[PDB]
């Protein structure tokens, strides 16, 4: 039956409208595979005819128009809309030719305002992905989560925009007819779906220059003349149409904003070149200034002995006109900037009649006229109309809030930025979807493309302005929140992205300083970060604090006691997922405890010296909770630390107690190795928390007091016992089979270096008899072992190279200082 | 590196343009001044084309400003766990606020016209429900410091300049006929979250300028990044300035309302709480003297720290004067029974060695004269 | 598993061979009388590179069987079609397909 | 067992105590320090008492012998019943101020927290057992706080309301087995009319506020509605009604209900199951936590879609859960969606089913591609 019958068959009309709503639901939020599937059920011809049918009912007509937008437009529209908030300006000749005003002579201070949305826009906007919907093609043999995601179903937009223009032109003149039979039965049904379609196509930028000119003519003809026929704004529309009208206006306001930004970029391009030439000329003239001058050249050459930021600051330091003498620029060049400051404000309507004659005070007049003419009821309509109203008078504040996201790039890297922006669109698109196995591999390869991109390292400022780092930190927050307690679903993407965060911190300190704010925010998420192996939020925090003395100096105390409460939790109970693998039970977690220990090591030790302020508070809070040191050093019930090390070494060497009794999986847990790794990081922590010698000879109370506490803590007799503890050596025999111990399951020389650094920084060596007494027992067998392994077959071994690093990091500098 | 680096003209053009635009915005556009808020609210507050309809129902449709007021009332009074950020509310509230005050022997003949003009500008707003914006926003902010409570607080001060009695009356009537505790709960939490001086933070700050770390993209000399000691001084000062304004003019029953609320089921004696905060301030100021007493000279950052601390302390004492003036016997009893005396003796002991320390040298004459008006 | 019935024979001489693409205005429809695809609705002739396995078996061999300018009725079993999985959300698994194909042009 | 329990429990009905003085006349007089008076819990009908076996517990209301239950209030711990005042009484004890220590009038023991801390209170939330100590500690001071009239009325609601259906449930499983055949029913006649009247009152008591109401009163009524819904779930009314539907669900039709319950109850079976669904929807509509409580038993409601007695009510219950909790959406599995499709195949073109599917796709603006793929896989290609 004809759908026009449903205008009387109401029950069918409601059911089918709800059906169309379900159609717009299943294909919503970038589900282009379902959108392509739906293209079979509703065809291109079906949609186009439903657009052009003027006898269709209201809800069904609106549903079909919205459905067309959902099938074809929304996936590309959302991503492009998001990219409208950033303004990357390449250095191109058409960018150079971009001027604030079109060529005119009406006003010297300011010409007539250019037509919004008409002209050249050089902002880097990624192209859309349109795949013609082909259904007879063979189904791919590739498995899921590896095949590329479906793109938007293609549809002729060049003809579609012509259809849209014809439709709205007919609707405008029908409004002038004031006919008693509106299309769809109501004014809002006659206008809202059409305006929504024009809004979306405007966002895509399908319209040409003349198409936008026609749109302005049908919006308001007389105001938009360059050198019933009445615009839509005088037809007393309903509120829903007013809402879509606001959506139409805000796009042109955005286009004006982008035009201003590009005008600034063009003037910046010309002015920088002129200033570069002038500064070169001044430098060349100042070279011969030494013949007729003297030591007063200091503040002349301060520019050339000072980096460019304050150079341009003092060069531009002439706005108030009370500081001209400091500025060495010629007055005509300064006049160029002053004139360009004049017209920019005039363009923004600052300073330089029933016809507004321009959009700037046309929309403001429109909004105030609507508000005074009737009581607006729709809340989001009020939100939209007053957001516009705030945007009109304030010509500069929006520019001030748009400049931090503005940036200029070299033309040679536009294609480099293309891939980065496309992957940025992909990860941004994943913020609105529940995390899935299909989405993980596409976003891991996206961040891999970020790693491969040169501009990712070349322009850290642009990276920070784009702010992918915070967006990725939310996507971790959601993925850990899903299964926040039970299990970390999609662990591979978690560790692959925290790897990107660690690299991001290492790109630059400004990126690190920006990341420094979220540490506590990262710290709550690090509570379950012990579950994952590899790159973890704790590692991200360490990379966000390390190699900067300024960082960890403003590190708030509240983080510290929560970290050591986690250490207490590590020490009071067995590790859950480690114990679930059939391992024998021990009442504490060496691996998680080690993680916090090396984290605090990065927290308190920077650039080769200890931070005293962080050092005393960490040792104070750590020593307040002795339960996390391990089986030893607890006092009552606590055996020797050295004895616990022989417990760990022999349990590590003996199977069925070090492992599950079943590396084979490259992440096998070795309990004996982990316990002593924890002990080594515990003592390396205390060693790097040790007070400095200059404060010690300074005699300051707390500085002496802490070290005296550490001496009462750790007896040096156990330490020299650990020094005397042997190392398993690669032996020759059995047809030359080298018995090579594995670092994953053997005592490493770097542990011993941790204890050597501790005794050097805390205990020290004062006398010769005990100096030799510590040298001969443990350093001598190891150095002889290294000398013996210094051969053809044993030098290349990990044990030998680790001994080489250990001796040259901890042993040899210690005895170099103890040489006299 | 400064003696070994390259001049400006060898820098890449795209980098140079980025540096130029960054310098340009701070040096020209932020510094640029433009006043438009007066013709904002004149157009919003005026209603047009109702003359043509000439309707006599008395329906009283809102004027364009009043629609804004109703809309923000609706989003203020809607029930949500968190008061989600609205940048337009930032824009409109700042526009709404600073458009009111707009401010050599001036005489009492012409002195009054600026006052009644300020009253006219406030009357343009409080007659339109703008007075309810501050109460609803403070009730809905739930006691967390933020942009909204700052902008709303500045609006409250703006509409309450000169102690507008009628505005105070509207405040009192709304609190009385709504009888909600969340307002004073928010006020108590917000004031309890106000910061005091920290020695550890101060010393950590002191270590920073010894480094004098600059940025890589050029150089900024001793950058003016956010100070971690007394960052919320403007907010705390504004909060007590607002509390002072809502009791200015000896609004006796309003002061008794602050001390106790019969209508409210739960009563929070904010007067006692205010004393508690002043008490918390006295240890910080005393210990900040107890870091400089040994040192013969006080450095510049410490001088600025004293200035911002005592500006807030002056505002607190001015407020505390306001609650008890009139005299309000209930408040006077609350002050006497509270721990005000401990703060008083601590401040006196601080003031004991202030002027003696500062009088030794001529470099602390400023900080001495502001301290002198503080006592 | 594909069968051809001519509807309006065309050339009968220049059969589609390897090395040249085929341009067709097909019309796919389910065996239950339900249309699911076409090319005239999109107003664009569907062109496929024959011999490179972009389309299903039945359509490929069927399109290779007729000649230039020939309209044919193509019957494809699920064995030469998508079969046990169908086309997700469009064609149910294990269904027989019928195509009205007019091979309008070659290259 | 009585506890010093914190959190929302202090904003819950279980923290309310009603005092009943021993005086028949002028029982609402102002409290003078030290008159004898009983303490009763609002929602359980239990009286605090010094029991013989476990010291301080809340004994049932049928065994309060007025000796172990009565108590008295004094400002201090010193060894301090007067002549009752036939009027307003001297207003002395204040709400939130005028601190008092409560002592057993007959035993002379003062209430105080149990000092030992178990492993439950070692790191977790602190519920502190109260022991009627002989003398007690110093910091056992008790603040006295008002209850709002709606709180008091609601607290009386649970206590009166729960017992009726508890009796109804025990009447239900009394004839769960042992078919009546042609003889008399199992036991006492079930209060069909009283239950139906209570159900109608509860539905009206949980009626959402009307659309025409102004935004201020609409939000205030919404807050009251959420509070009452949360309190009733916190008192377990959701579990009790779940027992009601589950117990009535064993009979397919009224004849099946007749064969065990009786002819007189068979007719009301349809009405009661419709009313139970309506109240259930009114209980859960718009509730974040209560809707989240149905993520555990999603298949429980899914199991009853095939029933013909009440499809609209359970569908509304499903819709209210769906439009509220995305975590419930994460529990959806391929059998459930086919069952939803079976609703369309067995009940005609009901657009509410489409609305259910629409809610199934997206919740809180978050796309669920797994469910969207299942919808297009199991619904679209058939085209039937």
């Amino acid at each position: 039956m004809d759908i026009l019958e449903l205008s009387e068959r109401l029950d069918l009309q409601r059911f089918h409208s709800h059906t169309l709503r379900l159609y717009r639901a299943v294909c919503a939020l970038g589900n282009n595979r379902v959108a392509h599937a739906l293209c079979s059920h509703v065809d291109q011809a079906q949609l186009l005819h439903a657009l052009e049918d003027a006898h269709l009912p209201g809800p069904l007509r609106a549903g079909y128009y919205d459905l067309l937008i959902s099938i074809h437009l929304e996936s590309a529209c959302r991503s492009r809309r998001s990219m409208l908030s950033e303004y990357i300006v390449p250095l191109t000749p058409e960018t150079r030719a971009i001027t604030l005003f079109p060529p005119g002579r009406k006003g010297g201070n300011a010409r007539r305002h250019g037509l919004p949305g008409v002209g050249v826009t050089t902002s880097l906007r990624p192209p859309h992905h349109f795949s013609p919907p082909c259904f007879v093609a063979a189904l791919p043999a590739a498995g899921v989560a590896e095949a590329p995601a479906r793109l938007s179903p293609a549809i002729p937009l060049e003809a579609l925009r012509d259809k849209a223009l014809r439709m709205l032109g007919e609707a405008v003149r029908d409004g002038g007819q004031h006919a008693r039979d509106p299309v769809g039965g109501s004014v809002e049904f006659q206008f809202v779906p059409v305006l929504k379609l024009v809004s979306t196509l405007l966002v895509m930028g399908i319209f040409g220059d003349e198409d936008v000119k026609q749109i302005l003519k049908m919006i308001e003809p007389e105001v938009f003349t360059e050198e019933l026929e009445e615009g839509l704004l005088q037809m007393k529309l309903p509120e829903s149409v007013k809402l879509q009208m606001c959506n139409l206006l805000e796009y042109f306001c955005d286009q004006e904003l982008q035009h201003r930004v590009e005008s600034l970029a063009a003037f910046a391009e010309r002015y920088v070149d002129k200033l570069q030439a002038n500064q070169r000329s001044r430098y060349a003239l100042l070279m011969r200034a030494f013949t007729m001058s003297a030591a007063e050249t200091a503040r002349r050459t301060r520019e050339f002995r000072s980096p460019p930021q304050e150079q341009i600051n003092m060069l531009l330091h002439f706005k108030d006109e009370a500081d001209e003498e400091d500025c060495p620029l010629p007055e005509d060049i300064r006049q160029d900037l002053q004139d360009f400051h004049q017209d920019l404000l005039a363009h923004c309507g600052i300073q330089l009649e029933k016809k507004p004659q321009s959009l700037q005070e046309l929309v403001s007049h429109m909004v105030v006229r609507w508000a005074q003419e009737d009581y607006v009821q729709s809340p989001e309509l009020v939100r939209a109309m007053f957001s516009l109203l705030h945007r009109q008078y304030d010509g500069l504040g929006e520019l001030l809030r748009a400049l931090p996201r503005a940036y200029t790039i070299s033309p040679s890297s536009v294609e480099d930025t293309m891939s980065l922006l496309e992957c940025l669109g992909q990860i941004r698109s994943l913020l609105i979807v529940q995390m899935g196995p299909q989405e993980e591999n596409l976003m891991i390869q996206s961040i891999g493309n970020i790693m491969n991109n040169k501009v990712f390292y070349q322009h850290p400022n642009l990276m920070r302005a784009l702010g992918m780092h915070e967006t990725v930190m939310e996507v971790m927050v959601n993925v850990l929140g899903g299964g926040e307690t039970k299990e970390i679903r999609f662990p591979k993407m978690v560790t692959s992205c925290c790897r990107f965060l660690c690299y991001f911190c290492r790109i630059s300190r400004q990126n690190q300083r920006s990341m420094f704010d979220h540490l506590s925010y990262l710290l709550e998420n690090s509570g379950i970060g012990l579950g994952m192996q590899g790159s973890t939020p704790l590692d991200v925090a360490a990379a966000s604090v390390i190699d900067n003395n300024e960082l960890a100096l403003a590190l708030q105390e509240q983080d510290l006691e929560k970290v050591v409460s986690y250490l207490a939790g590590c020490g009071l109970q067995s590790c859950p997922m480690l114990l679930a693998k059939g391992y024998p039970d021990i009442g504490w977690n060496p691996c998680g405890g080690e993680r916090y220990l090396d984290f605090l090591r990065f927290a308190v030790f920077v650039n080769g010296e200890s931070v005293e302020e962080n050092a005393n508070v960490v040792v104070r809070l750590l020593i307040r909770k002795p339960e996390c040191f391990g089986p030893a050093l607890r006092g009552e019930g606590g055996s020797g630390l050295l004895a616990a090390i022989e417990e760990a070494i022999r349990i590590s060497e003996d199977p069925a107690r070090d492992g599950p009794g079943v590396p084979p999986e490259e992440n096998r847990v070795h309990l004996g190795h982990a316990i002593m790794s924890f002990y080594a990081a515990l003592i390396d922590l205390l060693g790097r928390c040790a007070p400095e010698m200059h404060l010690i000879q300074a005699g300051k109370g707390e500085a002496l007091r802490i070290r005296a506490i550490l001496r009462s803590l750790v007896p040096l007799d156990d330490l020299v016992g650990i020094i005397s503890l042997p190392l398993q050596i690669p032996t020759l025999g059995k047809d030359g089979a080298l018995v090579q111990p594995k670092m994953s399951a053997s005592f490493v020389p770097d542990h011993k270096a941790s204890m050597v650094l501790f005794l050097d920084r805390v205990y020290g060596i004062e006398n010769q008899d005990f100096l030799l007494h510590v040298l001969d027992v443990g350093f001598l067998p190891d150095m002889r072992a290294a000398a013996s392994l210094d051969t053809a077959t044993f030098s290349t071994t990990e044990m030998a190279l680790a001994l080489n690093r250990y001796l040259c990091l901890a042993v040899l500098p210690l005895i170099t200082k103890c040489a006299p | 590196a400064c003696f070994r680096m390259t001049p400006l003209y060898n820098l890449p053009t795209h980098r140079a343009c980025n540096m130029f635009l960054e310098s340009y915005k701070a040096a020209w556009i932020l510094t640029e001044d433009h006043s438009f808020e007066d013709r904002m609210i004149d157009d919003l507050s005026k209603a047009g084309e109702q003359e043509e309809e000439e309707e006599e129902v008395e329906e009283k449709k809102p004027d364009p400003l009043h629609q804004l007021v109703l809309h923000f009332s609706r989003t203020a009074l809607t029930e949500k766990s968190k008061l989600d950020e609205d940048y337009l509310y930032m824009a409109y509230a700042d526009i709404m606020a600073k458009s009111c005050h707009l401010e050599v022997e001036v005489s009492f003949e012409e002195k009054e016209m600026e006052k009644q003009r300020l009253l006219y500008q406030q009357s343009r707003l409080h007659t339109r429900g703008a007075a309810e914006m501050v109460l609803q926003m403070i009730s809905a902010c739930k006691g967390e410091t933020g942009a909204m409570v700052s902008s709303t607080l500045k609006l409250g001060i703006s509409i309450l300049n000169g102690g507008n009695a009628e505005v105070q009356q509207k405040m009192l009537d709304y609190l009385k006929d709504k009888k909600e505790v969340g307002f004073f709960q928010s006020i108590q939490a917000l004031m309890q979250t106000c910061s005091v001086l920290d020695l550890n933070a101060f010393e950590r700050q002191n270590k920073a300028e010894g480094l004098g770390m600059v940025n890589e993209d050029g150089t900024v000399i001793n950058r003016q990044n956010g100070e971690k000691v007394m960052a919320d001084d403007e907010f705390t000062q504004d909060l007590f300035r607002f509390l002072q304004l809502l009791c200015e003019g000896h609004n006796n029953d309003f002061q008794n309302y602050l001390r106790t609320q019969t209508g409210n089921t739960t009563t929070i004696n904010i007067i006692i709480c205010t004393v508690d905060y002043l008490l918390r301030l006295q240890e910080s100021i005393s210990d900040f003297y107890w870091y400089y007493s040994g040192k013969d000279v006080i450095e510049e950052q410490g001088k600025r720290n004293f200035s911002k601390a005592m500006s807030v302390a002056k505002q607190v004492f001015n407020s505390l004067t306001e609650y008890i003036q009139g005299p309000c016997t209930g408040n006077q009893q609350s002050l006497a029974h509270s721990r005000l005396w401990d703060a008083v003796v601590g401040f006196l002991h601080v003031f004991a060695h202030m002027m003696m320390k500062l009088a030794q040298d001529s470099s602390q004459i400023e900080l001495l004269k502001e301290l002198l008006d503080l006592q | 598993g594909v069968e051809i019935e001519t509807i309006s024979p065309g050339d009968g001489r220049t059969f589609p061979k390897k090395g040249q693409t085929c341009v067709v205005h097909y019309t796919g429809m389910l065996q239950n009388g339900k249309k699911f695809d076409s090319s005239r609705d999109r107003n664009k002739p569907f062109k496929f590179r024959i011999g490179k396995q972009e389309v299903i078996k039945g359509f490929e061999e069927g399109a290779a069987q007729m000649s230039l300018g020939q309209r044919a009725k193509l019957t494809c079993t699920p064995d030469v079609a998508y079969g046990a999985t169908g086309h997700p959300g469009v064609i149910p698994p294990n269904a027989t397909l019928i195509f009205d194909v007019e091979l309008l042009n070659l290259e | 067992l009585v506890y010093y329990e914190g959190g929302a429990v202090c904003t819950h009905a279980r923290s309310l105590w009603r005092l009943e003085p021993l005086r028949i006349s002028w029982s609402g007089s102002h409290l003078r320090w030290g008159q004898p008076l009983r303490i009763r819990h609002v929602t359980t009908g239990r009286y605090l008492a010094l029991t013989e076996d476990q010291g301080l517990v809340v004994v049932d209301a049928c065994k309060a012998h007025t000796k172990a239950t009565s108590f008295c209030f004094r400002v201090s711990k010193e060894k301090l019943p007067k002549r009752d005042v036939e009027g307003m009484g001297p207003p002395e004890i204040k709400y939130g101020e005028s601190l008092c220590f409560v002592q057993h009038v007959a035993s002379g023991l003062w209430l105080t927290y149990a000092a030992p801390d178990p492993k439950a209170l070692r790191l977790g939330v602190l519920k502190k057992k109260a022991i009627l100590h002989q003398e007690g500690h110093m910091d056992d001071a008790l603040f006295l706080t008002r209850c709002q009239q709606e709180e008091s009325q609601a607290a009386r609601m649970i206590h009166s309301t729960a017992g009726l259906y508890n009796q109804f449930i025990k009447g239900l499983d009394s004839f769960s087995g042992k078919p009546r055949g042609s003889g008399p029913p199992a036991g006492p006649a079930l209060p069909i009319e009283a239950v139906i009247l209570s159900l109608q009152d509860l539905i009206g008591y949980f009626e959402p506020p009307s659309e025409e109401l102004q935004h201020e009163e609409k939000q205030s009524k919404l807050r009251s509605l959420r509070n009452r819904q949360s309190l009733f779930q916190e008192e377990g009314m959701l579990s009790l009604v779940l027992n009601c539907i589950d117990r009535l669900n064993v009979y397919t039709t009224a004849a099946h209900f007749a064969e065990y319950a009786g002819e007189e109850a068979a007719e009301s079976w349809k009405e009661i199951v419709n009313l139970l669904y309506e109240l259930l929807a009114s209980l859960i509509r718009g509730n974040r936590a209560n809707c989240a409580l149905f993520s555990t038993n999603l298949d429980w409601v899914v199991s009853k879609l095939d029933r013909l007695e009440a499809s609209s009510g359970i569908l509304e219950v499903l819709y209210c859960v769906l439009i509220e909790s995305p975590e419930v959406l994460n529990i959806i599995q391929e059998n459930h969606i086919k069952s939803i499709i079976s609703l369309l195949d067995k009940h005609g073109r009901n657009h509410k089913v489409l609305d259910v599917l629409c809610s199934l796709c997206v919740c809180n603006g978050v796309a669920v591609r797994s469910n969207q793929d299942l919808i297009t896989e199991n619904l679209l290609p058939g085209r039937e």
